[PDB]
RNA sequence: UGUCCUACGCCGGCAGGCGCGGGUAACCCGUUGAACCCCAUUCGUGAUGGGGAUCGGGGAUUGCAAUUAUUCCCCAUGAACGAGGAAUUCCCAGUAAGUGCGGGUCAUAAGCUUGCGUUGAUUAAGUCCCUGCCCUUUGUACACACCGCCUCGCU
């Protein structure tokens, strides 16, 4: 599972809409799949990105070290792109379980599809 | 979902014409929606499957997420070793994403589907309400949906079209080849917004009096009047 | 025969589409050119690009 | 069903060769010694002694002619195939299904259609929900029709 995926991922439940999102992360399995670097995408939906959900579903992953601000440039900073390009597209969730905050059940990310079903 | 076992995703994978075709509807509905050339996009795929139609865009540059019920169509969309994201579940319970998420969606052979009641407790109309609810609420605003599909009725595309029109959508559908039997598609492209003499000869003719016939010369002038 | 069962099921979607749009503003808000002559077929033409049909959904 | 159906004897492990008789037929094949089924042995949850395709070699038969394998027999290999997602096909009793056997087409295929027998089931004595057909009423419903509402900016 990509970052940027259970980033932008909600509840289909119908009492918990609109407001299942964000979704709790846990992660037993994490692996590095290497993505072509576009810039263009990267810095066009930075501003896409709920950056509190981001930092709750990076500290629940364990994770720390990520810029704290909205990077918003003309893909010129070459450090800070690529460590975000390594953590939402690269950083792979291939095992684990996603908790719905407003209703409590649970998704098993398992090599590496998490379910949404009845 | 239970077609799609090990054997038929074998199956699926081993299929040219159906690979070719799936490529070419996936090109054709890439080209459907205008989203701007060298802007890398984010889209929604439905009815990826093996992930073709996922494969031809990550072809093109744009990242996907992909969408479906059958575990094996997932197993080896992960063994064709695909670069986007697949996830498990139906659109007829509704796609979980925040609002403004997807810049596109393309649909490919997944909305025919909904269009009959197989459970007592299934209904299709409201299934394809909820999931056309759903694609309008994921979509981003401004955004825009091609939907392939091959209609084997009217019923269908009346139940889609009134599904589809009553929760939000604007657009139409185009057909490709319509004329046609084997190149004929549905493309379902959605988005979040002398005259007077000849009538009084009749009329004598029908109170069944004598006429003159009815020639060249019936209505015309004779000459100017002074 | 078969041309006209042809017919036939077009016209019935054709129709089913037109009763369709009444019900569609009250409870809410195809290729003639393209058609070959000499035989059942797509011909390309020069001042319109390739062959389609667009039916506006209300 | 039969002047190609074949009984019997010899040979070859088999496809098949040789000889001698019956049958123009409830007379001979034929007490039609069929297949499913029963009994006994082995295999043991394993793409496996399941399943058979696709291949290599050899032999024989039918034919003027078998090469792109006419057909069969034996040996070597065991691919896919794990009960099959959304069109539906047929069916109420000796019926479906399993199972074999004949006629027509045929110098030789086995594949189509017709029937025949053996073992023999589940559900139901209902309906117009869909499809198709046949009736009665109607031109009340929708549509057509009524009426209303029906482009701007200088001199």
């Amino acid at each position: 599972m990509k970052l940027l995926t259970h980033n932008l991922l909600s509840s289909h439940v119908r009492g918990v809409g609109s407001r299942g999102f964000p979704l709790r992360l846990q992660a037993t399995e994490v692996r590095i799949c290497p993505v072509e670097f576009n810039p263009n995408f990267v810095a066009r939906m930075i501003p896409k990105v709920e950056w509190s959900a981001f930092l709750e579903a990076a500290d629940n992953l364990r994770l720390i070290q990520v810029p704290k601000g909205p990077v918003e440039g003309y893909e010129e900073n070459e450090e800070f792109l690529r460590t975000m390009h390594h953590l939402l597209l690269e950083v792979e969730v291939i095992e684990g379980t996603l908790q719905c905050p407003e209703s409590g059940r649970m998704f098993p990310i398992s090599r590496g599809i998490p379910n949404m079903l009845l | 979902e239970l077609f799609y076992d090990e054997t038929e995703a074998r199956k699926y994978v081993r299929n040219s014409r159906m690979i070719d075709i799936q490529t070419r509807m996936a090109g054709r509905a890439l080209e459907l929606l205008y989203l701007p050339e060298n802007k890398p996009c984010y889209l929604l795929d439905i009815g990826c499957g093996t992930g073709l139609s996922g494969s031809y865009l990550s072809d093109e540059g744009h990242y996907w997420v992909g969408l479906d019920i059958s575990p094996a169509m997932l197993d080896e969309a992960v063994d064709r070793e695909i670069e986007g994201d697949l996830l498990l579940g139906d659109m007829g319970q509704g796609i979980p994403f925040k609002p403004g998420t997807f810049d596109g969606c393309i649909s490919i052979s997944a909305v025919q589907w909904l269009c009959n009641a197989n459970k007592k407790s299934e209904n299709p109309a409201k299934r394809l309400y909820c999931f056309f609810a759903s694609l309008f609420s994921v979509l981003v605003r401004g955004s825009r949906a091609v939907l392939q599909l091959y209609p084997e009725n009217s019923e269908q595309l009346e139940l889609i079209t009134t599904q589809a029109t009553k929760a939000g959508f604007s657009g139409g559908m185009v057909v490709d080849y319509p004329n046609s039997a084997k190149a004929k598609k549905f493309y379902l492209c959605l988005f979040s917004g002398r005259a007077w003499v000849l009538e009084k000869k009749e009329r004598h003719r029908r109170q069944g009096r004598e006429v003159r016939p009815d020639t060249q010369y019936t209505g015309r002038k004779r000459k100017p009047r002074f | 025969r078969n041309k006209k069962h042809q017919k036939l099921k077009h016209q019935k979607e054709a129709e089913e589409e037109e009763l369709e749009i009444p019900p569609q503003y009250q409870a809410g808000g195809p290729g003639a050119e393209y058609k070959a002559k000499k035989a059942k077929g797509d011909v390309k033409k020069k001042g319109r690009p390739d062959p389609y049909a667009y039916i506006p959904l209300n």
